[PDB]
């Protein structure tokens, strides 16, 4: 008889104002360290937001099950191409810095 | 008769009838608040689409990332053109985030009433152009 | 007829009326196991009984010390003596367990210091009977104690089996032999046409203030109980005592809470003197509700009126505190912005004395069982019951005390239930009706649905709207109440004539509200008749012609030696009207009220005496 | 003589295969009342009596007339008709709702919903009620106001674009705001077990706060913000 509902709506928020913190901290600190923890926040926001966007309009049987499904794909091919990008390229931080004076 | 037993009949009636359902978006009173709730799902979906294809194209295709800057410099856009696409990328971003950071005083309790909204509302369209054409010209 | 598909229901109780008194006996019978059914033409919480504001009557003694025998005391000078003393003996005494049974359901009583009911003074109360000047009993929630009334009885009545036959006008009452055996109603929803049928059968219909133009009740008080009574050849009593209310809206006639005055508020004439020290020196503007609105309406006779038409009169409320009218009178203040356009904290409300209450209805013992007149006595009607303001155990006799038909409801609700539960058992024999019963009231559904006539339903309503406001009002003579009686007739020979546009099944309420028309002139018909016959001056029913109180005894004087009075020489009496539904024509008789209270020991009996405020 | 004219969205299930339309009627102002449910009933009365809707009280504190007018929900009784000759009031039915017939909405499932959530006091040990009446201190009574008074007209549900996508497992605003008034009744043994009722995605969590709810209400009630008020207990309350 678990609590989950209200967990994951407040781990939502909590996430939020992580992703709120970093953009500021990886401007200020723009490093490694940042390149994955900015990389890690964007993708399970972006997940969860998808998510309720999903569970909003996406009426159906196996249709709310596929869409979940294709949305959990999506976002773990996103989350490791990222951290590709942060170890075998310049990361998230340098390439927004290098496309931005340009 | 149970609450549940209730809803199921409901259903029940209504979808084998040739009932028609009352209009909702096309009749509805548009308010600001409308507005920026709409905006705050576009622009959601917008920057984890482009969050997104940054990932899928760093698997996908092939060459570094300077190798794919260099491409835009060779079709070589005007110095107001490149702030354009550099003042759309920053515009969705900045909006959602404004608005977002008032989405989280709400969850607080914070700032719910009809005026408040429409007060905090233009606070927030305001920031968003501030802060996208002082980011695009930096 | 091959039309109209008939559809069966068998129960053990039906209850017809979802107000509060319908809630709280539907509820009731469930609760002692009954298999119930509850027969409403509007949703639970759309019946009046929202519309309720000032607050409901217990002796709790929150604020000083108190008495439910002052109660008692209060309630019987109130009725004018007319009031049958047993049933108010019943009402009061009950009047407190029966409001801590809704506080206790979630009803959100204003609080006190305490932390207990807040209790306030209202029109026609006293402590120390009558000697002890003015009584704090009104419980409240604050302006708008009647909607949380209502709702707080429509959420626990989920807690039960009852079944709701929600948005279903109930056509007649199904009688075979005497004996009730439940009713005959139309399915607003998809036009069809339900028998439910069961052992005992209640009505809590409530009150007919849409016979008149201007009420302070809903568009659904069209006394539709009163009107299947009269149907089925049954007496309905005390119908020519309409309670004018003393404080309803200029415009739209709605109603300001008589709490206004109970918290300060002042009556206002065109001089700015305060009237009502002129007419009742001792309870001022605090008086029972027919002495007050008469005053008010003798003070726009000699010239007083306060309109840009001289029309009206003002109730002064901005000397009061501002957070006092913010706590006390929310909502009443909300209304009077919105209709009046007034800002009660700076500016008086423009009221009018309205119709506003039915304190007759459908004869009842202090059981609320429906009583016929039999050979001048009274017989219990089998399986039949009556509750809330549809009903008459005259409780409230000649003038209803401010207050106390939100304790009729509950008490009497109550009382039916567990009069049903301790008489008989449930899974008892349902009593078998005919193959065709209630056949008539389906062929009356069916000429009004095709009705092609030259009247239409609305016109011939406003007709009759416009002869009960000008010929029945407040005072009413013998010439006026004449000609409005032989013009009711006239205007009950036009119903044969009457034109309706709907012809459709589902939501037809062009066809309804004609139903709802032939309601309203049956109750009207007994209102005005019984009211020209009435050759006295009691309560509410104020006769130019005979201003006196006419009782058994001079009571002015001492009792002593004195000739007592003959039945048909005095008026101390319910009036009991029948109507002969074809020719119109009404018929009436007499039955005493009840002196004896359920016991002298516990309860004296309150012999009739001078009656001013 | 000041005419006004109404734009009445109309539908008949008797009538053989009727669509939606709207109908138009003309009604001089002089000679009628200043609120739109008048309007309605004047042309109900004199005009055309096959127009059907729902009223009772006209004191706006029933519930019944509750529609869209205008494009906004409100109830039609304590509405005023604008006055300005060169506007058109569009009235139309409570949005995204079966329609039985003209501007009366199926409030089937609305009810029911409100059903759901036990709209009563609850109390661990009911076996000394409707004796003793309880104690609730005038400062655990203020906590009720603004949240006692709803009417369930059905506005503010109405008018939310969750409860129209999700109308059937979605509470809405309305009956969400009155497990809310249960929820801090002082007089309330079931707090806890209130909030678990709500432990699913769709019963309260399908508000991403829109405040289009508390901006229609006609009591001037804000179900949205006890919404966000009914959250916070959820993320909070321990056991
Ligand atoms: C008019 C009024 C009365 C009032 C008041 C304020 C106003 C504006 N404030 C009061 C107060 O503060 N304290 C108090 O003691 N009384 C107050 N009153 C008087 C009181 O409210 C009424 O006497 C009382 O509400 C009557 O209630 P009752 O239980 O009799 O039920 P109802 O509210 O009148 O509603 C009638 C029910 O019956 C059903 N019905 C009616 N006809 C039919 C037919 N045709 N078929 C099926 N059902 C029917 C309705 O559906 C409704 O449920
Ligand atoms: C996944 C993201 C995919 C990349 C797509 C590009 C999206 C544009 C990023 C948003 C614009 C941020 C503002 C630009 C900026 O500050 O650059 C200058 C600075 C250089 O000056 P400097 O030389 O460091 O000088 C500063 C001195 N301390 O840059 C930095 O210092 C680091 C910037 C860190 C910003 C975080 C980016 C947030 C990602 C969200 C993108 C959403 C997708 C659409
Ligand atoms: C990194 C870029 C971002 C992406 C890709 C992104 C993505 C999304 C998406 C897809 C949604 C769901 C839309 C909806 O449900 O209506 C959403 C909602 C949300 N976003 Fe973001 N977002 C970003 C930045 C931010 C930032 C910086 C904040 C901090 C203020 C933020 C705060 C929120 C909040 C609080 C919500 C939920 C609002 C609600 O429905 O209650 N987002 N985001
Ligand atoms: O669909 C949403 N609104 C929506 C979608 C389409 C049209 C309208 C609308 C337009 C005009 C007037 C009224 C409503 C409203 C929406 C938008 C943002 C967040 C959550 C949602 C929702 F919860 F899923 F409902
Ligand atoms: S909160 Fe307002 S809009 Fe919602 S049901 Fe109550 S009165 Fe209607
Ligand atoms: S969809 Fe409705 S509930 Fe208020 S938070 Fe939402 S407007
Ligand atoms: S009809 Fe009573 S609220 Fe409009």
């Amino acid at each position: 008889s678990s609590k989950a509902a209200s967990l994951h709506w407040t781990g939502e928020r909590v996430v939020s104002v992580l992703l709120l913190g970093l953009l500021p901290a990886a401007y200020l600190n723009p490093c490694s360290a940042m390149d994955y923890s900015l990389a890690a926040a964007l993708t399970l926001h972006g997940h969860w937001g998808i998510g309720q966007v999903v569970t909003d309009y996406v009426r159906g049987d196996a249709l709310q099950k596929a869409a979940k499904a294709g949305l959990l794909a999506l976002s773990a091919f996103t989350f490791a191409g990222l951290c590709y990008f942060n170890y075998h390229d310049v990361g998230i931080c340098k390439a927004v810095a290098m496309l931005w004076k340009l | 008769t149970t609450a549940k037993e209730e809803m199921e009949r409901f259903w029940n009636k209504n979808l084998g009838s040739n009932r028609p359902l009352s209009p909702h978006i096309t009749i509805y009173r548009w308010s600001l608040p409308m507005a920026m709730s709409i905006c705050h799902r576009g622009t959601g979906i917008a920057l984890s689409a482009g969050v997104s294809l940054f990932g899928l194209s760093a698997l996908l295709l092939p060459g570094n990332f300077e190798s794919h800057l260099e491409l835009v410099k060779s079709l070589c856009l005007g110095p107001t053109l490149i702030y354009t696409a550099k003042f759309g990328i920053v515009f969705p971003l900045m909006y959602h985030t404004w608005n977002g950071i008032r989405h989280l005083i709400w969850d607080l309790g914070k700032g719910l009433t009809i005026p408040q909204l429409t007060q905090s509302g233009v606070v927030v369209l305001i920031l968003t152009v501030l802060s996208s054409v002082g980011l695009a010209a930096m | 007829s091959t039309q109209y598909p008939v559809v069966d229901h068998e129960f053990d109780a039906v209850v017809v009326g979802a107000g509060g008194a319908g809630l709280r006996a539907a509820f009731g019978l469930s609760e002692a196991g009954f298999n119930t059914a509850c027969v409403t033409k509007l949703f639970p919480t759309r019946s009046h009984t929202v519309a309720a504001q000032g607050g409901i009557n217990a002796a709790l003694g929150n604020m000083e010390e108190d008495n439910w025998r002052w109660h008692f005391y209060d309630t019987v000078k109130g009725s004018d003596w007319l009031g049958d003393q047993d049933a108010i003996h019943y009402m009061t005494e009950q009047a407190p367990a029966s409001v801590v049974e809704l506080e206790n359901y979630g009803m959100p009583f204003s609080r006190t210091e305490d932390g207990k009911i807040y209790q306030r003074a209202f029109g026609g109360q006293s402590l120390k009977f009558g000697k002890g000047g003015q009584a704090h009993r009104c419980c409240c929630v604050a302006d708008r104690t009647g909607h949380s009334l209502l709702h707080t009885l429509y959420g626990r009545s989920l807690r039960y089996d009852t079944s709701y036959f929600v948005e279903y006008f109930a056509l007649d009452l199904l009688m075979e032999n005497g004996e009730c055996r439940g009713v005959i109603a139309l399915c607003i929803e998809d036009g069809s046409i339900h028998r439910i049928r069961a052992r005992n059968t209640v009505v809590a219909t409530g009150g007919y203030g849409r016979t008149y133009f201007s009420c302070t009740s809903a568009h659904t008080s069209t006394g539709d109980g009163t009107a299947m009574v009269t149907r089925a050849g049954l007496p309905c009593q005390d119908l020519e005592f309409v309670q004018f209310h003393p404080t309803g809206i200029y415009g739209a006639g709605c109603l300001i809470t008589e709490g206004c005055r109970g918290e300060g508020g002042i009556l206002i004439n065109s001089q700015g003197e305060r009237f009502m020290e002129r007419y009742a020196p001792v309870a001022k503007d605090l008086a029972s509700r027919d002495v007050v609105s008469r005053s008010m309406t003798l003070e726009i006779r000699e010239g007083r009126g306060c309109g840009p038409e001289k029309d009206h009169v003002y109730l002064q409320l901005h000397h009061l505190p501002p957070e006092q009218l913010a706590v006390r009178l929310p909502g009443i203040s909300e209304t009077a912005m919105i209709f009046a356009g007034v800002d009660v904290t700076k500016e008086p409300i423009p009221v009018l004395p309205t119709v506003h209450y039915n304190m007759g209805g459908i004869p009842t013992n202090y059981k609320g069982q429906v009583l016929r007149h039999v050979n001048g006595q009274d017989q219990v009607v089998p399986g039949l019951y009556a509750c809330g303001e549809a009903a008459c155990a005259s409780v409230h006799g000649a003038n209803r005390l401010g207050a106390n038909s939100l304790l009729d409801l509950v008490v009497f609700g109550r009382a039916c239930a567990l009069s049903i539960a301790e008489s008989c058992r449930p899974g008892d024999k349902v009593p078998s009706i005919k193959p065709n019963a209630g056949e008539e009231s389906v062929m009356n559904l069916d000429k009004l649905r095709f009705a092609n006539g030259t009247i239409r339903t609305s016109e011939l309503r406003l007709s009759m709207q416009k002869s009960m406001q000008s010929h029945a009002a407040v005072f009413r003579v013998g010439s006026v109440l004449q000609e409005g009686c032989e013009k009711i007739l006239r205007l009950y020979g036009d119903l044969q004539h009457l034109k309706t546009f709907d012809r459709g099944m589902v939501w037809n309420t062009d066809l309804v509200e004609t139903l709802e028309l032939q309601n309203l002139m049956l109750c009207a018909l007994q209102t005005i008749y019984g009211a020209e016959a009435r050759k006295e001056s009691r309560g509410a029913h104020a006769r130019e012609d005979f201003k006196e109180r006419v009782d058994e005894y001079d009571y002015s004087k001492p009792i002593q030696g004195q000739q007592k009075k003959p039945f048909q020489e005095h008026w101390r009496k319910h009036t009991l009207s029948y109507v002969d539904v074809k020719t119109g024509k009404v018929s009436l008789e007499y039955r005493p009220v009840i002196d004896k209270t359920l016991n002298e020991a516990d309860c004296a009996t309150v012999p009739p005496a001078i009656r001013s405020y | 003589p000041r005419i006004k004219k109404f734009a009445i969205y109309r539908w008949d299930p008797d009538k053989t295969g009727d669509k939606p339309h709207m109908q138009t009627y003309e009604i001089d102002l002089n000679n009628c009342g200043p609120m739109v449910l008048d309007a309605l009933i004047k042309i109900k009365n004199e005009i055309d009596s096959t127009l059907t809707f729902r009223r009772s009280c006209r004191e706006g504190i029933c519930g019944s007339c509750a529609m869209n007018i205008n494009g906004g929900n409100t109830l039609a009784c304590t509405r005023r008709i604008d006055t300005n000759l060169d506007k058109v009031s569009k009235i139309y039915p409570l949005p995204h709702m079966y329609v039985i017939k003209d501007l009366v909405p199926d409030l089937s499932n609305f009810y029911a919903q409100y059903k759901s959530i036990e709209p009563y006091l609850k109390k661990k040990d009911e076996s000394q009620e409707g004796k003793q009446q309880y104690l609730q201190s005038i400062e655990e009574r203020e906590k009720l106001d603004g949240l006692y008074e709803c009417i369930l007209c059905a506005c503010c549900s109405t008018s939310c674009p969750s409860y129209w996508w999700n109308g059937d497992k979605y509470l809405g605003p309305a009956v969400l705001m009155q497990a809310y008034r249960w929820m801090i009744d002082s007089r309330d043994d079931f707090t806890e077990e209130r909030l678990a009722k709500l432990q699913d995605p769709f019963s309260l969590y399908r508000c991403h706060t829109i405040m289009n709810c508390t901006g229609t209400c006609p009591k001037g009630l804000n179900p949205g913000k006890a919404i966000a008020e009914i959250k916070k207990m959820m993320a909070t309350y321990k056991e």
